[PDB]
């Protein structure tokens, strides 16, 4: 749906 | 945007049963789910992180397994500080969501609501409103559910109920719900009813009386 | 140790400014990823996030309520502020402020960022209530017809109210239920209590709102 990913998401 | 669905919303049971509680999630969270515990008057308490992690200081019958868009919270042994309402809560994506928690409350053997419906007093009727209530005594389950007629019209949007905590020796729900009317609709009409549908109940149980009748 | 406590006032009225406060001890908002975050919880409801913000002053929140919203830290004071703009009924709630680990770190490098799925540590939370009333006392009603009967506390503010039968000496068969804030700004609530229809005993209901003084004793009969 179009979220955003949290802080972490990406780490 | 994401949607959060505990099940069930509510769970009875007793002490030393295995229960298990499940979140399921609209688009995948990976492993970024956690539990709470939540007494009545008490901020919600950690239990679980990242899906399966047990919290430090939180007892070894709380469980969790999961991922991506299943979650399930399993208590091996309830023990009497369980019964309560739990949590899930997503932290994948913006926003961080909350499940709609589902309550766990003491089991028991059904038992039916004994229904009463009240008139407004007089000296109500006179400062210009009519309330009308309905009551609903020692019943489980806890869900329920009231409707108010009036001449055999539906009424909507014109009554609030409320319902009492489990009650320590009963285990039983007692529930109540207000008609509110102006003194003037209030006497446009005779016929005031208090539906009731219940688990405990074969069929709804209707009490009522005609205003004015005496 | 953590601890979290929010702070604020317990009323509030329509289209006012809500400014709550949570102050904490055991950790510092210039910690690595540490964050707080704020949660509310409306009477009988279920928990809503609001928002969170980081120790590098990262800050996100809740879609549906970013217009009136406002987050912010002041670390050295160890505080996280939320602001919330024109308030209305709905937002009556407790509030809840809460702590975020951020990463574990080994030698100043994270290592695992599981930690952070959760709010770990929450404050006992603060109560607020919208409305747009003032200090109300109560008008108390006959409940009249195993019997049933009562006394029907309406039209007052603010919480609470105190509701006991024959002085303290009936207590079983009584069920005094939660008030509801009615549409009006006023609360109201029910007090009844269950007796053996052979009884009809005398029976009143002792009623004291102390916001506003008010002390009745109704005799309830049949």
């Amino acid at each position: 749906e179009l979220l955003e990913l949290d802080k972490w998401a990406s780490l | 945007a994401l949607q959060l669905t505990q099940s069930p919303s509510s769970l009875s049971a007793s002490v030393g049963d295995r229960i298990t509680i499940t979140c399921r999630a609209s688009q995948g969270v990976t492993s970024a789910l956690a539990w709470y515990r939540q007494k009545p008057g008490s901020p919600p308490q950690l239990l679980i992180y990242d899906a399966s992690s047990l919290e430090s200081g939180v007892p070894s019958r709380f469980s969790g397994s999961g991922s991506g868009t299943e979650f399930t919270l399993t208590i091996s042994t309830l023990r009497p500080e369980d019964f309560a309402t739990y949590y899930c809560q997503q932290l994948h994506f913006y926003p961080h969501t909350f499940g709609g928690g589902t309550r766990v409350d003491v089991r028991r053997t059904v038992a039916a609501p004994s229904v009463f419906i009240f008139p407004p007093s007089d000296e109500q009727l006179k400062s210009g409103t009519a309330s009308v209530v309905c009551l609903l005594n020692n019943f489980y389950p806890r869900e329920a559910k009231v409707q108010w007629k009036v001449d055999n019209a539906l009424q909507s949007g014109n009554s609030q109920e409320s319902v009492t905590e489990q009650d320590s020796k009963d285990s039983t729900y007692s529930l109540s719900s207000t008609l509110t009317l102006s003194k003037a609709d209030y006497e446009k009409h005779k016929v005031y009813e208090c539906e009731v549908t219940h688990q405990g109940l074969s069929s709804p149980v209707t009490k009522s009386f005609n205003r004015g009748e005496c | 140790r953590i601890t979290l406590k929010e702070s604020g006032p317990p009323l509030v009225k329509p289209t006012q400014t809500l400014t709550l406060t949570c102050s904490f001890s055991g950790f510092s908002l210039s910690d690595f990823g540490v964050g707080v975050g704020w949660i509310r919880q409306p009477p009988g409801k279920a928990l809503e996030w609001l928002a969170i913000i980081y120790s590098d002053d990262d800050k996100r929140y809740s879609p549906s309520l970013n217009t009136r919203l406002t987050i912010t830290k002041d670390t050295s004071k160890n505080q996280v502020v939320l602001v919330m703009t024109r308030v209305s009924p709905v937002d009556t709630a407790t509030y809840f402020c809460a702590h975020r680990r951020g990463p574990t770190t080994l030698f100043g490098v994270p290592i695992a960022r599981g930690p952070v799925n959760a709010m770990d540590v929450w404050g006992q939370g603060i109560t607020v209530t919208i409305s747009s009333t003032s200090t109300k006392g109560p008008s108390v009603f006959p409940l009249a017809p195993t019997a049933a009967l009562g006394c029907l506390v309406k039209d007052y503010f603010p919480e609470p109210v105190t509701v006991s039968w024959n002085s303290g000496a009936l207590t079983s068969g009584v069920h005094t239920f939660p008030a509801v804030l009615q549409s009006s700004g006023l609360y109201s609530l029910s007090s009844v209590v269950t007796v053996p229809s052979s009884s009809l005993q005398t029976y009143t209901c002792n009623v004291n709102h102390k916001p506003s003084n008010t002390k009745v004793d109704k005799r309830v009969e049949p």
